[PDB]
This record gives structure tokens, C-alpha cells and sequence, in this order.
RNA sequence: GCUAAACCUAGCCCCAAACCCCACCUUACUACCAGACAACCUUAGCCAAACCAUUUACCCAAAUAAAGUAUAGGCGAUA
RNA sequence: GCUACCUAAGAACAGCUAAAAGAGCACACCCGUCUAUGUAGCAAAAUAGUGGGAAGAUUUAUAGGUAGAGGCGACAAACCUA
RNA sequence: CCUCCGCAUAAGCCUGCGUCAGAUACUGACAAUUAACAGCCCAAUAUCUACAAUCAACCAACAAGUCAUUA
RNA sequence: GCCUGUUUACCAAAAACAUCACCUCUAGCAUCACCAGUAUUAGAGGCACCGCCUUCCUUAAAUAGGGAUGGCUCCACGAGGGUUCAGCUG
RNA sequence: UUAAUUUAUUAAUGCAAACAACCUGCAUUAAAAAUUUCGGUUGGGGCG
């Protein structure tokens, strides 16, 4: 029994536009147009990142990531 | 698919409990042979013409007869002023005999104890009620 | 004992009639320009 | 019926008149009688005989009809080998 | 496909015109529902050696199953077209 | 409506979690059970119906120490708070089952019976027939559903091959591969039916809302033949 | 009052009116062009003319199309110009009886079909009749390639046939890469159907696409007038000394 | 003789012609944080048929005429 | 935003008798048995007295939810802005 | 002589008996409510949290409950 | 009518509705209600706690009142419908 | 409601379709409903 029911766990992301799977042609999508509208191809944006260090926007590095990690499992 | 329907005949068309339904199909086995419509016209005979309920429907195997037997015998205690089917209230003027004495019985007890009549009698009773739902079907 | 059905709540007031209800659904956007049309002065409450 | 149709503004024709009545372009309406076709068993031969006529009608009734029907039925028709050329005009009538 | 007809008739339109239709219009009948048609067979033409069917160039009329399912999708049959039968003519006349 | 469901948490724990009321609605807020609402405020302690769980970078049949036997608001049993190795978590406390007791859970299948000792968890191949169980798989690791209220005890009526016949508590014959695995003994809190309510005050703390007022009154539809018997007049 | 123009000419002046007009001249004529599809739902009459059997005399007939209803989940498909028929029955088929209302829907499938061109397997939730077009046609590259926009009827399947076209225009050498002699053979399989870039870039789009497409084509950050003054300068100058 | 009474233009109707700084979707008119939900889907009924149940005219891409004709229709109201 | 029910998180319940009570008497509070006034009234249902409950299935502030071929209902066909 | 009240907070309202000058708590103008009270918050990733409240101690329980952190 | 409670907001507060208790029917089951539940459970409904077995009297006069599986049974309670002692009183 | 007409809608099955299930089409059976009506005389009521 797995606990978090779905209605409850995040949405899953609307499937991709057809246009995205034909290899030859660059999807029209409401990127140029900063906005959403429901008759164009949905963007997919790049990942972005911040590029400098906001205090109250902080995003810690993964667990593994931070110098004092440790294979070895202390118990405190 | 035909287990299923007889099984939904005798719950949604007669109305018998799951526990009466599994105590029909243990007792009267041959109800699965049986086609519907013949099955669900047995019911109702049992049901409104001779006022029997689904508890005693039940108990008493009446679904194991054939509707042959059914009809032949009660008919002819009906005409004969023994059987009475209960009216609006439930209420008779005579109680009714019992289903053991009218089925279950032999033949012969049936004409004795109940019916009280000769054995030449009832074979013409039986050749005209023959005669009378050749006519009717 | 009747009368008073009012009982005035700004919360549930904007929360119920207000600009941002009246454009979160189609009907409710509809109503919004039909109140423009006619030239109402308070287009939501 | 239709005094002014919804399309045209014209005046519509009853074509169940159509489908029953003959105008002759004199002004008289003729008809078959009624129940003609039916159960001719049990009528006696004069009655079979009056009913297998052609009949004209009242005046309240040709008027009736001549409502219910537009000016294009009441036109000259100059049919080739018409069986009512002859009886479409009167002769010798007296007011 | 289901294939319907009207039940009540559209007067004619014209010829630069579209048709006026009206509720009654909209009221249809079910003449036919093509997947309860009879199957028909799909004419294929091998290139490889296939059980029971044929072993390479040879027009086959294969079920329409079959035919999508396995042949076309494996590469193991080509359409029927008068391009590749010409083909497979010059190949049979080559060997 | 703007509901969602409380059932948000995703991660086992034993503290009581704070859990909302529906009172009868759907998502939609319609009513879509009757006779729900109100009673007394309750917080959900997270049941492990999986008994036989060994623990992380672990494996194999583990005992575990019954900490505590508790009254749960949400079920009609009452719960065994029981800590094994480095974890403790909820279970279906057993009739007998005491505080220090000590429990184990297997996944082995002996080629004997195992000596059926309440409380504990082993696959229903391992026991003896007739032993009553509870909590009972309907598939291989997939956890406890059947025979969880207090009281209930299904009985190991038949093994035959990797297929064991129970017998649920409502006398209904059920098949389940003989490696899912099940609890010995009756569920605890066996007094559960001779509890009276006393007064509608305590159903209405259990959160039942009252009857609706409406008196109710199908029918066989006689057949044309039997029309003519159906309202004889008196 | 009256407007100037009928309101169902309004849409064809904004298309003559703004970056509508704008838009390249064979995507404009392809949007405004209309013809029929075929037929799908509704058996057409042979001739022009029949012998009607009432009076036996000739009356001209026509051919009044059913409308079809096309969810948006057709768009994602390749319904052979199949699509739901939104209209009413005679309860046992008689005008005698009650009037309801029937909505007739296709029977879909989920296939998986292969683009020679595109080189590519696609999923595709399909009709039979679209199975047998492509059948007919001798492939799917084939099918899409000749189906004209309204027969398809599939915001997919017109997609598919601009990647086609532009593949086919560009002679892409991406098409099975390091095999050249089968991208020639696809390429000259396919030859009938290749078309110009400049008119398969706009092939199969929406309104809104072309009018987005034209906008982004057209989109230029202003140049300073630092450049442009600047420029106007040194020319005057080249003037001056010349003359 | 009090209340009053009187007014003429504010404008409007029908056509023709002609195509038409800052703030604000959060509680709108709110300077300034991790998105994702996005749209399309037969009008119905009143009413007429003297009830009502099939049926009952309606921005259609040139006025007129063919013509209220052919046709449709509980072959009836009507279309 | 009334009202029916529900959800979240709150609040109120003097005093006496009893003892852990859907207990008794009785404030606040909720209700509305009977009488009188009033009846274009203070009031489109009120006032005075009298009365029922008043630690509970109680009362109640706040925000949210269920919407009409529906909702809600300890069925009165009650209530869903007089 | 009355006191059911009253003073504050909340909610609601929005200048609605402060001054001046005029009409007959109205009009026009002028002024005014000053934050400590209250609202307006929280950097991430995991991980933590069984033991009511009732003077919380006896005692009694049932309807089983509002109050927490670590790396 | 078991009881406490609920109801026709604005003419009916009741014997009506609910109600513990009992009875009937339905269901062997997971990730949005039922339910993060599992037959001692949940839903639908009936009925109503529990418990059992199977001519005279009142007045002087009293169409008022009282006594000689269901069915019976009034302990308590009631602004319920009747009757009544004594007292009290315009 | 055992008044008339329907199953549009849900639930089942059956046959097709397609490769057991799902989906679609066509049927059948129920549940649920939907539209519409409730002639005339005989003081009313019952039976007539
Ligand atoms: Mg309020
Ligand atoms: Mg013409
Ligand atoms: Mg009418
Ligand atoms: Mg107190
Ligand atoms: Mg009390
Ligand atoms: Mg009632
Ligand atoms: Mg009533
Ligand atoms: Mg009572
Ligand atoms: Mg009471
Ligand atoms: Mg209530
Ligand atoms: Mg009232
Ligand atoms: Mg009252
Ligand atoms: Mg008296």
C-alpha cells in the first residue's frame, strides 16, 4: 500500500504536441509571444537558473553534493 | 452467461434473496436446465395465482415440479373449491392446502387426502386442460 | 424576523462577485461584458 | 391557410384541396362522393351508380375552395385532349 | 464508417448556393455501417519467404490483418503497387 | 469545489496525522454518502498492513517488541504500536497481544507446519489448516485487506498446491496463493459487538448523522397470464 | 444603420487587411480556396439528374454533405475524414414515432505506422477507412502526400504532410544519414510531390501559426538612428566632394 | 389670486453614403519570484395543429419571374 | 453574506443540587407553549408576561462547499436572499 | 428617576452632532485618526516527531484529542 | 409517544420526525466520497429503548372520565390530548 | 401508476468490428427517467 493518493500527488505534465515528433520542422509556439495562448504549441523552455546568489531564493545542492557528506551513517 | 441470467431472473424477476437463490440452486438443481420464461411463468404460477410466498416458495422445493404437474394439480383443486387463491389481504376463506400435500404427494394421495375425487375424473380434467392450452398457445 | 439577509462581509463579497471570480470563468467573463456593453459604471463588485 | 408566407409574403395554396377538387375555369368545383370506394358489398347497385359520379359543388363550398386555393388554379389551362374542355365554360345560362 | 441518410428531403439549393438546412434536416437514418460489410483481402507482394503464403514476388491476397499486422510493419510483403509489380516483373525476367 | 483529499502524506510515520472530515461529499462537495458528519475530531495513526516488511538494507524473517496496545478512533481493532531493529510502526493488535510481547514475521515457507503462535506472520502455506487468521493478503506482498475488524478471524480451511482456501468471516470460500502472507489469531477488541451505544448522543460522536425522515415503502411484474390474480377482490 | 460590407465578409477583409495581408500569396489562396470533401458519411448520388419515380419526370439532385462533428482528440489521430455525426433518429424508424437524439461515433484504433521520409514510426489512434486510404494509396508517405487538406481533416496528419514536403523540398541529407543511395531512392519515390520550401514551410497551418510565423519572420529589432544618420552623412559627404 | 398654465431646442428616429505618465486577472485598477488548468461538442421550448405525441416559416451571399408551381406533410396544420 | 446540511480552525455556557449524567433547578444564550397588545404595527412576524432547553444530538463568530430536469432535508414537501 | 446597559476588540460602515460662516444631526469651508496595538512573514533538501485536555498531581475514563525538531 | 432531542422561518411543536435497541436487504473490496476503512465492516431500509409469554365508581344532576411471531407491558419523561382531589383566586 | 409513446441516458448481456479486456456499430433485457393526456350526460359519492 502506497501512501499520497494520486489526486493529491502532482499532476503529471500534458502530453507533448504531435509537431514536437517530426523531425524536420520547428514547432510554432507561444514563446515569441510571452504569453500563453490555447492555439499555439506549448514551448519548452530551457532550464533556467538564477545566475547569482539570492539569500531568500536559496536552492541547496542535493544531499551527496555538500562537502561533509559521508558514506558512513552517524547516528546523533 | 446462461448461469448468470438464470441467476438474475430468480434475484431481479422473482425477487429472491442471494440466500434463497443459493438454497434454489441447491435444492432444485434442475432449474439450471430449465429455460427462462418457463422458469419465471413457474414463479409467478406459485406466486399470485396460488399466493405462495418466497419463504415457502423456497422451503418447499416447488421449482423442483414441472409446471405440467403444477398446473394439472392445482387447477383442478381450484375448480374442485379446495385451493383458494388469497385475495388483496391475504386472507382465504378455507386455508389453503399445503404445497407438500399437493406436489410432493403421489398421485394417488393427492387425489385422496386433498383432492378427494377418482382417478377417472382427474385423467379427464388433465386430457381438458391439455386440450385447453393447446387451444390457448 | 425576515429582512436582514444582508450581512455584510467584504471578504465574501469580493470572494463571490468580485473582478477576479467573474474572469476566472467564461460565464462569468460574458457577464463582465455585458455589464460593459450596457456602459455600467461598476463592470464587478 | 397561409395569408402571407414567411418567404415570399404570398398567399399559400391548401394543396388538400388540390388533391380532391377539380375547378372548372367557369367557376364550378367537381367532385367524387365520398365513401365511392368503400364497402360497395353492401350497396345496392343505384347507390353504387350514384356514387361513382362526379359532382359539382355549393356555392358557399366553391367559394370556400376558391379561397383556399391561389389564382394559379383558376387560369386557362389548354390541355391537349382534356376529358373537361367542354364542361370548363357555360352555355345558355341565365343569371 | 456509419453512413447515414435524411429521412425528410433539402429543397435544391442552386448552383453557387449552399443548402438551407432546418431541424428536420438533422433527423437521419442509418443506411449502412461499413465495418459490418463483408472482409475483402489486400493484394501483397512478398520479398521473403513467408509459411503458407508465398515465397517472394508473388501477388497474394492476404487478409487485412494479416497483411497490416505483420507483413507490411516486418517488411516481409510490399503493396501491390503497379510501381513495385513492374519491379518485381524485371526481377523475375532478370533470374 | 476546491477539495482535496487529506490523504496527501507520502511517507510512513507514527505520529497521529491530522485528518479531515468528509462528511459524506465528493470532490465535487455533493453528498454522496448519507448519514455522515460531525463527531469528535480525530488524528490518523498510518497502519503497516504489510507485515511481513523487513526493514531497509535488510531481509529475511525479523522479530519485532509490542511497545504498546492502543485504542484507534479509525477502526473498530485497536492498534499495537511494535518497534523493530531501528524502526516502530502500527499494526492490527492481535486478541492476546501485550505490551513487551515479542513478535516475528516470515516470509519462509517450511516445509512442516510451523507451530501457529498468535500475533505473529508467516505465509499461509506455513500453517497448520484450521488455524485462524487474520488480516489476510488477496495478493502476494500486495497487504492485509480481508479480516481487519476487531473481532474477525478467517479460518485456513484448505491447502492444496501454492493455492490456500480461507474462509472470510462472512463464511465466503476465497482463494489466495499460499505464499501472501497473514496474521494468526482473531483480531483484537472481540467485545466489539456486545458495545452498546446507549443514546443517539454517542452515534453522533461516532459521526453518524441521524436516519432521513422520508418513509420508503420494486415489485414482481405479473406476466398477462397472471394479471387476472394479482388483486382479487375480498 | 447598415455596415458597409456583410458581416461573413468581414473575415475576408481581415485577411486582406494587417499582417494578414501580409502573409505570403499561396498560403492566403490555400486558406480562402474551399472544396468539398469526400464523401464519408452519406452514400452521393451518382449523376446530376434522375428520373424521379413519382412522375417519372427528370429533376436535377444534389448532394447536401451530413455535418460532421470533429473532437479535438481527431486532431491528435488520422481519421480518414471520418469524424461524429451529431443528429437525430425516428424511434424504429418511422416519422410516426418519438424523435431522438443519436450521436454516431467512429470506432478507433491505436496503430503504429512508418514515415519512409520522415524515418520515423509514429502511434496513431486511427479509423478502418483511414487503414484502407493508406492501403489504397500504397503507404502512409503516399496517403498524407495526396490527401488534400480537407479530405485529411487532421491537424496531425497536416503537420505530417509539411514535414514531408519539407524533407522532400530541402532533399534533407538527415534522411537515413550515410546511406545516401536510399535517401535518393526515397527522395525519387517520392519525387511528384516536391514543392518549393518557400510554399512547404507554410503548408497545413492554422490562421494563428501563419500569422505567428510571419510575425516572427518580421520581427526586427529597430536599427539606431545612430547607424541610419550616421550612413545619411557619409553619403551626403561623398556628394559634397564629388560634386 | 394662489397652486399653477404656456413655450423650443436639447436631442433623437428612419434611410443614403462610407467600412470601422502611473495602475489594472491577487481582494482588478495592487512596482518586484520555480509556472503549466487552459477553447471548440445538434439548441430547446413557447406556439400552430383549435388537445397532443410525427410535424409547425426564421443573415440564406441578384431584386423580378418561374411560384406559392414541382415537391414535402398525423398527405394536416402547414412547409 | 438568509436558510438546509457539511468542511477547517475557533469561542461561550453564572450560581445551586448532584456526581463524571444527551441528570435536576436556574442566569447569560438558544427557542417560541399560552395569553394580552399590535394588525399600514416598534416590527412585511414585533413587544410584555408566561413558558421549553440551557455541559449538549447544545449555542455560536469566521472562511469554504453542495445550484435548480438540481441542492439540502432528525419528511414539515421543510429550506435554497421577505 | 432609569439603567436592560456601558467601555473596548472583532465585523460592518466610511467622515455621518469637531471649529467657523450661512440656511432652516441641513449647506459650504476648515481641520483630523501620528505605532509600540493590529495587519503585512518565513532560503532550500531530506529527517523528525506513540504517551491529550481537565489546577495534571491522585482518580476516572471515552467521544481518543490544537499546540515539538533535527543534519 | 419509551426517554433527551427535531419539524411546517411567517396560523399546526404534536400522537409526526429522529432516537439507543432490535430486525431485513446488499457488498469479498484499495489511492478523491464510502475509506486512507475491510463482514464484530460499510451502505439501503423497517420499527422503535428495555422486559416478558407464545352493571359499578366519581356529581345532586357526569353523550365527560375510570373499573368490572406478534401481542402484552407506562419505570421515567412530555409547554402532548382528556379526567380529577384540595387550594386559589374578579 | 399494470394511461399512451420512447430508451435518447446508464447497467448488463448477444452478434458484428478489432485482435481476453477497452472502444465503436447493431440488437435484446432492465433501471432510471422524459413528453403528453386524462371525452360527454346522469345534485355530488359508490355501483351502474
Ligand atoms: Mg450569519
Ligand atoms: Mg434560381
Ligand atoms: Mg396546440
Ligand atoms: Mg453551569
Ligand atoms: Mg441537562
Ligand atoms: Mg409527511
Ligand atoms: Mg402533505
Ligand atoms: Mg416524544
Ligand atoms: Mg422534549
Ligand atoms: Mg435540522
Ligand atoms: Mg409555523
Ligand atoms: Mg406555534
Ligand atoms: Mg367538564
Amino acid at each position: 500500500y502506497e501512501w499520497g493518493v494520486r489526486s493529491t500527488r502532482k499532476s503529471e505534465p500534458p502530453p507533448l504536441d504531435r509537431v514536437y515528433e517530426i523531425p524536420g520542422l520547428e514547432p510554432i509556439t507561444f514563446a515569441g509571444k510571452m504569453h500563453f495562448v490555447p492555439w499555439l504549441a506549448r514551448p519548452i523552455f530551457p532550464p533556467w537558473d538564477r545566475g547569482y546568489k539570492d539569500p531568500r531564493f536559496y536552492r541547496s545542492p542535493p544531499l551527496h553534493e555538500h562537502p561533509l557528506y559521508k558514506d558512513q551513517a552517524c547516528y546523533i | 452467461q446462461d448461469i448468470n441470467d438464470t441467476v438474475r431472473l430468480l434475484k431481479e424477476k422473482c425477487l429472491f434473496t442471494v440466500q434463497q437463490v443459493t438454497k434454489i440452486l441447491h435444492s432444485c438443481p434442475s432449474v439450471l436446465r430449465e429455460d427462462l420464461g418457463q422458469l419465471e411463468y413457474k414463479f409467478q404460477y406459485a406466486y399470485f395465482r396460488m399466493g405462495i410466498k418466497h419463504p415457502d416458495i423456497v422451503k418447499s422445493e416447488y421449482l423442483q415440479y414441472s409446471l405440467t404437474k403444477i398446473k394439472q394439480r392445482h387447477i383442478y383443486l381450484e375448480r374442485l373449491g379446495r385451493y383458494q387463491t388469497p385475495d388483496k389481504k391475504g386472507q382465504t376463506q378455507i386455508p389453503n392446502p399445503l404445497l407438500k400435500d399437493i406436489l410432493r404427494v403421489s398421485e394417488a394421495e393427492f387425489l385422496a387426502r386433498t383432492a378427494c375425487t377418482s382417478v377417472e375424473e382427474f385423467q379427464v380434467f388433465k386430457k381438458l386442460l391439455a386440450r385447453e392450452e393447446e387451444e390457448s398457445e | 424576523a425576515r429582512g436582514n439577509e444582508y450581512q455584510p462581509s467584504n471578504i465574501k463579497r469580493k470572494n463571490k462577485h468580485g473582478w477576479v471570480r467573474r474572469l476566472s470563468t467564461p460565464a462569468g467573463v460574458q457577464v463582465i461584458l455585458r455589464r460593459m456593453l450596457k456602459g455600467r459604471k461598476s463592470l464587478s463588485h | 391557410l397561409t395569408y402571407f408566407s414567411a418567404r415570399k409574403g404570398k398567399r399559400k395554396t391548401v394543396k388538400a384541396v388540390i388533391d380532391r377538387f377539380l375547378r372548372l375555369h367557369c367557376g364550378l368545383w367537381v367532385r367524387r362522393k365520398a365513401g365511392y370506394k368503400k364497402k360497395l358489398w353492401k350497396k345496392t347497385p343505384a347507390r353504387k351508380k350514384r356514387l361513382r359520379e362526379f359532382v359539382f359543388c355549393n356555392k358557399t363550398q366553391s367559394k370556400l375552395l376558391d379561397k383556399m386555393t391561389t389564382s394559379f388554379w383558376k387560369r386557362r389551362n389548354w390541355y391537349v385532349d382534356d376529358p373537361y374542355q367542354k364542361y370548363h365554360d357555360r352555355t345558355n345560362l341565365k343569371v | 464508417t456509419v453512413i447515414v441518410e435524411r429521412w425528410w428531403k433539402v429543397p435544391l439549393a442552386g448552383e453557387g448556393r449552399k443548402p438551407r438546412l432546418h431541424r428536420r434536416h438533422r433527423v437521419y437514418k442509418l443506411v449502412e455501417d461499413t465495418k459490418h460489410r463483408p472482409k475483402e483481402n489486400l493484394e501483397l507482394i512478398l520479398t521473403q519467404s513467408v509459411e503458407n503464403v508465398g515465397v517472394r514476388g508473388d501477388l497474394v491476397s492476404v487478409k487485412k490483418s494479416l497483411g497490416r499486422n505483420r507483413l507490411l510493419p516486418q517488411g516481409l510483403a510490399v503493396y501491390a503497387s503497379p510501381e513495385n509489380k513492374k519491379l518485381f516483373e524485371e526481377e523475375k525476367l532478370l533470374r | 469545489a476546491n477539495f482535496v483529499s487529506w490523504k496527501s502524506r507520502t511517507k510512513y510515520t507514527i505520529t497521529p496525522v491530522k485528518m479531515r472530515k468528509s462528511g459524506g461529499r465528493d470532490h465535487t462537495g455533493r453528498i454522496r454518502v448519507h448519514g455522515i458528519g460531525g463527531g469528535h475530531k480525530q488524528r490518523y495513526r498510518m497502519i503497516d498492513f504489510l507485515r511481513f516488511r523487513p526493514e531497509e538494507t535488510k531481509s529475511g524473517p525479523f522479530e519485532e517488541k509490542v511497545i504498546q496496545v492502543r485504542y484507534d478512533p479509525c477502526r473498530s481493532a485497536d492498534i499495537a504500536l511494535v518497534a523493530g531493529g531501528s524502526r516502530k510502526r502500527w499494526i492490527i493488535a492481535t486478541e492476546n497481544m501485550q505490551a513487551g510481547d515479542t513478535i516475528l514475521n516470515s516470509n519462509h515457507i517450511g516445509r512442516m507446519a510451523v507451530a501457529a503462535r498468535e500475533g505473529d506472520a508467516h505465509p499461509l502455506g506455513a500453517l497448520p489448516v484450521g488455524t485462524l487468521i487474520n488480516n489476510v493478503e488477496s495478493e502476494p506482498g500486495r497487504g492485509a485487506q480481508y479480516i481487519r475488524a476487531a473481532g474477525t478471524c478467517g479460518v485456513l480451511l484448505r491447502k492444496v498446491n501454492g493455492t490456500a482456501i480461507i474462509q472470510l468471516p462472512s463464511k465466503r470460500q476465497m482463494q489466495v496463493l499460499e505464499t501472501c502472507v497473514a496474521t494468526v489469531g482473531r483480531v483484537s477488541n472481540v467485545d466489539h459487538n456486545k458495545r452498546v451505544i446507549g443514546k443517539a448522543g454517542r452515534n453522533r460522536w461516532l459521526g453518524k448523522r441521524p436516519n432521513s425522515g422520508r418513509w420508503h415503502r420494486r415489485k414482481i411484474r405479473p406476466l398477462p397470464p397472471m394479471k387476472s390474480y394479482v388483486k382479487l377482490p375480498s | 444603420p447598415l455596415h458597409k460590407y456583410p458581416v461573413w465578409l468581414w473575415k475576408r477583409l481581415q485577411l486582406r487587411e494587417g499582417i494578414c495581408s501580409r502573409l505570403p500569396g499561396h498560403y492566403l489562396r490555400s486558406l480562402e480556396e474551399e472544396r468539398t470533401p469526400t464523401p464519408v458519411h452519406y452514400r452521393p448520388h451518382g449523376a446530376k439528374f434522375k428520373i424521379n419515380p413519382k412522375n417519372g419526370q427528370r429533376e436535377r439532385v444534389e448532394d447536401v454533405p451530413i455535418p460532421i462533428y470533429f473532437p479535438p482528440e481527431s486532431q491528435r489521430g488520422l481519421w480518414g475524414g471520418e469524424g461524429w455525426i451529431l443528429g437525430q433518429i425516428y424511434a424504429n424508424n418511422d416519422k410516426l414515432s418519438k424523435r431522438l437524439k443519436k450521436v454516431w461515433k467512429p470506432q478507433l484504433f491505436e496503430r503504429e505506422f512508418y514515415s519512409e521520409i520522415l524515418d520515423k514510426k509514429f502511434t496513431v489512434t486511427v479509423t478502418m477507412r483511414t487503414l484502407d486510404l493508406i492501403d489504397e494509396a500504397y503507404g502512409l508517405d503516399f496517403y498524407i502526400l495526396k490527401t488534400p487538406k480537407e479530405d485529411l481533416c487532421s491537424k496531425f496528419g497536416m503537420d505530417l504532410k509539411r514535414g514531408m514536403l519539407l524533407r522532400l523540398a530541402r532533399q534533407d541529407p538527415q534522411l537515413h544519414p550515410e546511406d545516401p543511395e536510399r535517401r535518393a531512392a526515397i527522395y525519387d519515390k517520392y519525387k511528384e510531390f516536391a514543392i518549393p520550401e518557400e510554399e512547404a514551410e507554410w503548408v497545413g497551418l492554422t490562421l494563428e501559426e501563419a500569422i505567428e510565423k510571419q510575425r516572427l519572420l518580421e520581427e526586427k529589432d529597430p536599427v539606431p538612428l545612430f547607424k541610419i544618420y550616421v550612413a545619411e552623412l557619409i553619403q551626403q559627404l561623398q556628394q559634397q566632394a564629388l560634386s
